[PDB]
């Protein structure tokens, strides 16, 4: 009713802190995109900049479409600007997008090396952070892990190294209260960096 | 104390620990030992005692561990990131490092009779030179021993060691021992520090906190994660063991992940293989009824098996090179 976007704004605002880049990892594997798209929604409506999507068998990957469908016909109730912002803001992943993109970028660097162009020494953390970026995409703060299995299942390993884990048992009834949830753990919780 | 802490299980812990070895066991548990400090202040106590506490806790839960017949444990100790704390914390723990490596040279006797072999893993070349030096003997000392594992990641992060393995293969690259071509899981795999260990079954860390900070990413992407609010210096048998009984729950379900990721690699290389094998033959003209894409596989593959063998000898040379030369 439009003082939906206003409240949902409002709960964003009001946290300690947000996440940046917000990850889902679905592990349930017993059976549904309604209820993932409702996250997604909620997720961009609170305030979250990006929203990966990610399963081990690669099933959202194949249903790319069947997935945004959901999701601009949820983000509507609550059109080629509209398909660009989730575009953008929205990836769907495998575990092709973790440890062999990090083959990928390997041998990206060893024919820069073959090539004379680059030393071996020049990659240090840091090149291979670039190597291995998108253009905005930041690291995951927070992944919302749903389903039995204790184990991110391969989600982008390299990337996940601060992101603060929350556990729900499923994903298949989703509500906003449960979801809003995650994010009062997520403020609150305390990030020393090593120190 | 000593590094290696003989106990004999209890009797509800012996009991216990029967029933769970009736079903899978961990053969590889990794645990990031966090909390000293808010331990220490719990006790009233200092933070270096704290970190003893730690050592000690550690010393403890190996014993636990090799009582329960895992043979191999990975700690997390220390992390680059740990260097930009207080320079009399970080003297502090340096100077504990140095007093328990130090001790494992009047501690011989037990780890040939225990057979605890010691290696630590990180970017040592960050350390003082004296711990270097230190560390190098000890790991020297326990090389041959191979009925205990223990890794020690010491000046470790993730990351560095992920850079660092593909350093190595770019490495190899340069030295023309590695074409690019022949980069992949299993070769970067063996170009980590962990390269002796299989994958950790179960990756364990203590305080509240759900975040792996930068360790072991690769080797721990399909393990059991086990977050336990218990902090490290206060760890108990009965924390691992709720470790353990979370990682039979999760066994079969693992198991099938891992194994469904490993079909997929298989089946993703062949066929990457046999399309490379096209583009040469209908460059070349001739395109088959005669085994000719079949030999043609034989051979990409025995090219790769020999030059990446041969990449591998050589990496092995260059550890023990560097291994040899700061522990004289
Ligand atoms: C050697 C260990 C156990 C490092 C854990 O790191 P921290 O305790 O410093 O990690 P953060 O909570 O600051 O991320
Ligand atoms: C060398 C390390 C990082 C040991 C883990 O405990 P901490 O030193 O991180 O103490 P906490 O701040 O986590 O309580
Ligand atoms: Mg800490």
């Amino acid at each position: 009713a439009a003082h939906h976007r206003m409240r949902w704004r409002a709960d964003g605002r009001s946290l300690e802190k947000l996440p940046v880049h917000m990850g889902l990892v679905i592990t349930e594997v017993e059976q549904s995109f309604s209820d993932i798209a409702s996250l997604v929604v909620w997720c961009m409506a609170v305030g979250i900049s990006y929203i990966s999507v990610y399963d081990h068998q690669g099933i959202f990957k194949r249903n790319n479409s069947r997935l945004m469908d959901e999701i601009l016909k949820q983000q509507q109730e609550l059109k080629d600007d509209q398909v660009l912002n989730c575009h953008l803001a929205v990836k769907v992943l495998s575990p092709e997008d973790g440890k062999a993109d990090i083959v990928r970028a390997a041998q990206d660097f060893c024919q820069l090396v073959a090539q004379k162009q680059k030393r071996p020494t020049d990659l240090d953390v840091d090149t291979l952070a670039s190597l291995l970026s998108s253009n905005g995409c930041p690291d995951p703060d927070l992944v919302l892990k749903f389903g039995p299995v204790d184990s991110t299942l391969g989600f982008l390993p390299w990337h996940i190294r601060l992101t603060e884990i929350v556990s729900l048992p499923s994903h298949l009834n989703i509500s906003y209260e449960d979801f809003f949830s995650a994010l009062r753990q997520y403020a609150a919780c305390e990030q020393r960096l090593g120190k | 104390a000593s590094w290696i802490k003989e106990g004999e299980l209890s009797l509800w812990e012996r009991f216990c620990a029967n029933i769970i070895k009736a079903g899978p066991m961990p053969k590889h548990i990794a645990f990031i030992m966090d909390g000293n400090r808010r331990y220490a202040k719990k006790c009233q106590v200092e933070r270096q005692e704290g970190h003893s506490q730690g050592f000690n806790k550690l010393a403890e839960t190996l014993r636990w561990c090799l009582n329960l017949g895992i043979l191999e444990v990975t700690v997390y100790a220390f992390s680059i990131e740990n260097f930009k704390r207080s320079k009399s914390e970080v003297d502090g723990l340096m100077d504990l490092a140095r007093q328990k490596f130090s001790r494992l040279m009047e501690e011989k006797e037990k780890l040939q009779k225990h057979g605890v072999c010691i290696r630590v893993l990180g970017d040592l070349h960050l350390l003082p030179l004296d711990l270097q030096e230190l560390i190098a003997q000890a790991v020297q000392a326990t090389k041959n021993y191979n009925k205990c594992f223990l890794n020690v990641c010491f000046a470790y992060t993730s990351r560095h060691e992920i850079s660092n393995a593909v350093r190595e293969m770019a490495w190899g690259v340069e030295q023309g021992l590695l074409d690019p071509s022949d980069i992949s899981e299993s070769l970067l795999d063996k170009c980590l520090y962990t390269n002796r260990s299989p994958h950790p079954d179960i990756l364990i860390r203590t305080s509240g906190e759900v975040r792996l900070s930068d360790f072991l990413l690769w080797q721990t992407s399909h393990s059991c994660l086990v977050f336990q609010p218990v902090l490290w210096p206060e760890y108990t048998f009965w924390n691992l063991f709720e470790a353990i009984l979370q990682f039979q729950m999760n066994h079969s379900m693992l198991q099938k992940a891992r194994d469904m990721y490993a079909e997929e690699r298989k089946r993703q290389q062949l066929e990457r293989d046999q399309a490379t094998v096209t583009e040469q033959l209908l460059r070349e003209g001739l395109q088959g009824d005669a085994q000719l894409r079949r030999t043609r596989l034989h051979k990409l593959s025995a090219r790769r098996e020999e030059r990446v063998q041969g990449f591998l000898q050589a990496l092995e040379l260059k550890r023990a090179d560097w291994l040899a030369r700061l522990g004289t």
